[PDB]
């Protein structure tokens, strides 16, 4: 149960990680551009 | 050919829209895939209403835009997202008002070709094809042909739906 | 008798409003506060009507 | 003392800023008149406590009628003619055209001191028929079988006095309520018709709370310090709710001018 | 915090003779000045911290803007205990008079908090 125990510590650590990228992604808005093209799509990215 | 996800930032808030289309096989596999977002953008082309598709002969250029914005509002799918919808070009379409009647997009439309009273009637036209409308939202924008303000009306919109959608599952509204 | 009486009509009231509230559930405007905090706030009003007795309530240890 | 210390400070404070920008940034909205005796009205109110508590002798007790009865009579006598003016106006203005003449910065003035040359005669008649006397002491309470007896040094004012004095000023606070009751909807001068609105209902709580103070405390405590540094308390706080929720948000605005 | 107070003290009956030899006051446990100050000073706390938290719900769409109200019962609350100190402080003779002010306050307390907020929801 030695490796095991450092493998639950490495499991934590990563834990975190996916907990923190969590908030930056749920931080930022997503939109969804719809609509036949070459109907002013590119207007409103470039 | 793929997708693209561009970053732009305004007022401290970061946003990541997804040019998703470029895709030609069904869509509908990963339509359910794009969920959870908190609004969709619909880009209209105003001066399209007379335009017709040369290959179809018989679909208008607007016509076909009202069976896809039918179907992307009506699916199951999107029930709980607003819809923000963008007019492009309207010194185009403000020059064709009266050159091209209001009758090759609306026929049953017969007010004057003036641009303030053909606008109304074409913006109301938009959001009575959803059945229901209680839980749906759309907001509609006339932005430019440069659309140089057109950032700070998604960055409006976009802030009414974030606070709609909380208060939704907190069940304060 | 002048304490009692105004916690006895005040009880009646509070009810008035719970009974209301649950019934009018489906109006917007009863839930744009905290239901789940409101019916809190509306129980510690009864709570307060009914512990007025207690400060007679025939004094003793318990 | 707590409240008068800050009191005297705060009244001195917004006088000054009142006074120094007179560039009519947001001042104009009220008008010149009117709104420095009502200050000074709260200024008396808070100099009342200064002065009540002093040394009571034969001085000090006529000098308590005069400062307390002008010192709230004046603070209120504005305050009903700037909500009626508010009134009028809305009234007038919603079927007829303009408003009649005495909306006007001299004839409103007139009015103003009309209210107090009450009192300004009205002081005099008890002044004269019944001069305040220093009474040595009420030695027929405050005496104890054992030998230790104090007594307590009472004034000749007494209930019948205050009560009729303070009276007058009761009659001054309904009319306020019932005026601003009635103009809810949106009168002219916006930027001040909420707070006159909103002050007469945090004031009247302050007065409906001192009844029972009033009728509470004459059987059992000393009728020495609780019959005269109480009431200058509810005296205090009333200007402290006015001068707080009028004066100090034009203040802090002005501080930060947006103008 | 009455908790640890209550383990501190002990509960029971109090009762004494008064000195003059009639009207004997009835079962009486402590004093309700000093045992009980640690519930006042809690509360007191926690409504500086809504006064506070009321002052940024003003800029709300009227529905969910109730500071006005929550303001008048932050203040009028107040001022009922505020004038409270003279009344438990002089008629402290008649035991039976002094423990009517204890349900009379407590009473207004609970109908300012019900009209001041539930009123004006019910009135639509
Ligand atoms: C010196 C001794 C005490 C003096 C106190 C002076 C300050 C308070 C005066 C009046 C009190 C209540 C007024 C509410 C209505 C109002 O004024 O509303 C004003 C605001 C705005 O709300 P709006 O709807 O107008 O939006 C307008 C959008 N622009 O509302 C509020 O939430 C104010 C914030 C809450 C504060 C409540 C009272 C503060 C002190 C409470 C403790 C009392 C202790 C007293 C014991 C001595
Ligand atoms: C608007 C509402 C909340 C006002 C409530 C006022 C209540 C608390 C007041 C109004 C009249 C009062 C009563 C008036 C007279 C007496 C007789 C006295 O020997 C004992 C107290 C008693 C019985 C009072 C108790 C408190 C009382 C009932
Ligand atoms: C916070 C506000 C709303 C509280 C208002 C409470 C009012 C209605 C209560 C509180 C104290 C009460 C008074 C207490 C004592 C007396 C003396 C008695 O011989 C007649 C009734 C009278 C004069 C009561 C009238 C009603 C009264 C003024
Ligand atoms: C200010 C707020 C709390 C409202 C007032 C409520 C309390 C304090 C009021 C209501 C009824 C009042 C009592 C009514 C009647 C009497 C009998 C009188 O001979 C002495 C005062 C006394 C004993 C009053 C004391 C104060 C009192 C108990
Ligand atoms: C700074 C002040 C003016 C804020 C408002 C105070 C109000 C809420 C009143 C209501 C009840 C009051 C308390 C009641 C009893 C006591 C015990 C006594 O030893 C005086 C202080 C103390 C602890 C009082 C302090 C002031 C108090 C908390
Ligand atoms: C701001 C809201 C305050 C709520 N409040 C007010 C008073 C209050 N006491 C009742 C009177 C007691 C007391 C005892 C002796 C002299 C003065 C007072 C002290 C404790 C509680 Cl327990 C409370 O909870
Ligand atoms: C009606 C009312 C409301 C608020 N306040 C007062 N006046 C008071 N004054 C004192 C006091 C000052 N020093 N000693 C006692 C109190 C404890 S409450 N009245």
């Amino acid at each position: 149960s030695a490796e095991d125990k450092a493998a639950v510590e490495r499991s934590k650590m990563i834990d975190r990680n996916l907990r923190e990228d969590g908030e930056k992604a749920a931080r930022e808005v997503k939109l969804l551009l719809l609509g036949a093209g070459e109907s002013g799509k590119n207007t409103i990215v470039k | 050919t793929g997708i693209v996800e561009t970053h732009f930032t305004f007022k401290d808030l970061h946003f990541k829209m997804f040019d998703v289309g470029a895709q030609r096989s069904e869509r509908k596999k990963w339509i359910h895939c794009f969920e959870g977002v908190t609004a969709i953008i619909f880009c209209v082309a105003l001066s399209d209403y007379d335009l017709v598709l040369a290959e179809d002969e018989e679909m208008n250029r607007m016509h076909a835009s009202m069976k896809l914005f039918d179907s992307i509002c009506n699916n199951k799918w999107f029930t709980d997202t607003s819809i923000i919808l963008f007019l492009n070009k309207k010194d185009l379409f403000e020059e064709k008002i009266k050159k091209s009647p209001l009758t090759i997009c609306y026929p049953e439309y017969a007010g004057s070709n003036t641009y303030e009273e053909a606008a109304a009637y074409i913006q109301c036209q938009f959001e009575d094809l959803n059945k229901r409308k209680d839980t749906k939202e759309i907001y509609t924008h006339f932005t430019c042909s440069t659309d140089t303000k057109n950032v700070q009306f998604v960055f409006d919109a976009v802030t009414d739906v974030i606070i709609k959608n909380n208060l939704k599952d907190c069940g304060l509204f | 008798v002048g304490p009692v009486t105004i916690a006895c009509l005040g009880a009646l009231a509070t009810l008035f409003v719970l009974g209301v509230f649950v019934r009018h559930n489906a109006t917007p405007v009863v839930k744009a506060s905290g239901r789940e905090l409101c019916y809190i706030l509306l129980g510690g009003v009864f709570l307060c009507y009914c512990m007025t007795f207690i400060f007679i309530a025939k004094p003793s240890t318990a | 003392l707590f409240l008068a210390v800050v009191g005297i400070a705060a009244t001195l404070f917004v006088v000054i800023t009142f006074v120094r920008y007179n560039d009519t940034p947001i001042v104009k909205a009220s008008g010149r008149e009117l709104s420095y005796v009502l200050l000074a009205g709260i200024f008396l109110c808070y100099a009342t406590t200064f002065l009540m508590i002093a040394e009571p002798d034969l001085g000090t007790c006529s000098l308590r009628r005069i400062f307390l009865g002008l010192g709230m009579s004046i603070s209120y006598a504005a305050l009903l003619t700037k909500t009626n003016r508010i009134y009028r106006i809305f009234e007038q203005g919603k079927r007829s055209v303009s408003a009649p003449r005495f909306i006007s910065p001299a004839s409103q003035l007139a009015i103003t001191f009309s209210l107090i040359s009450l009192q300004l005669l009205g002081i005099c008649v008890w002044f004269v028929v019944d001069p305040s006397h220093s009474v040595v002491d009420f030695q027929d309470q405050r005496t104890l079988d054992p030998r230790f007896a104090r007594g307590v040094l009472k004034c000749d004012i007494s209930d019948l006095s205050l009560i009729c004095l303070l009276g007058y000023s009761m009659l001054l606070m309904v009319t306020c309520t019932v005026y601003a009751i009635k103009t809810r909807g949106v009168p002219e001068t916006f930027n001040e018709a909420k707070p006159i609105g909103f002050t007469m209902y945090t004031t009247c709580i302050v007065w409906l709370a001192f009844i029972p103070i009033f009728f509470g405390t004459s059987q059992s405590a000393d009728k020495l310090y609780i019959q005269t540094t109480t009431l200058t308390v509810s005296v205090s706080l009333s200007a402290s709710v006015s001068l707080g929720m009028l004066y100090m948000p034009k203040v802090y605005i002005i501080l930060f001018h947006p103008e | 915090i009455v908790v640890a107070w209550l383990v501190v003290e002990a509960p029971g009956t109090g009762k004494e003779t008064a000195p003059e030899r009639r009207e004997v006051v009835t079962l009486r446990c402590n004093h309700r000045d000093a045992s009980m100050l640690g519930s006042l000073a809690y509360n007191v706390l926690l409504i500086a911290l809504c006064t506070l938290y009321a002052f940024k719900t003003r800029k709300c769409p009227e529905n969910f803007n109730e500071a006005k109200f929550i303001g008048f019962t932050m203040y009028t609350t107040c001022i009922i205990w505020l004038a409270f100190l003279p009344i438990f402080y002089v008629t402290s003779s008649d035991y039976r008079v002094q423990t009517t002010t204890m349900c009379v306050s407590v009473s207004l307390s609970g109908s300012v908090v019900l009209g001041c907020l539930f009123a004006p929801k019910l009135h639509i």
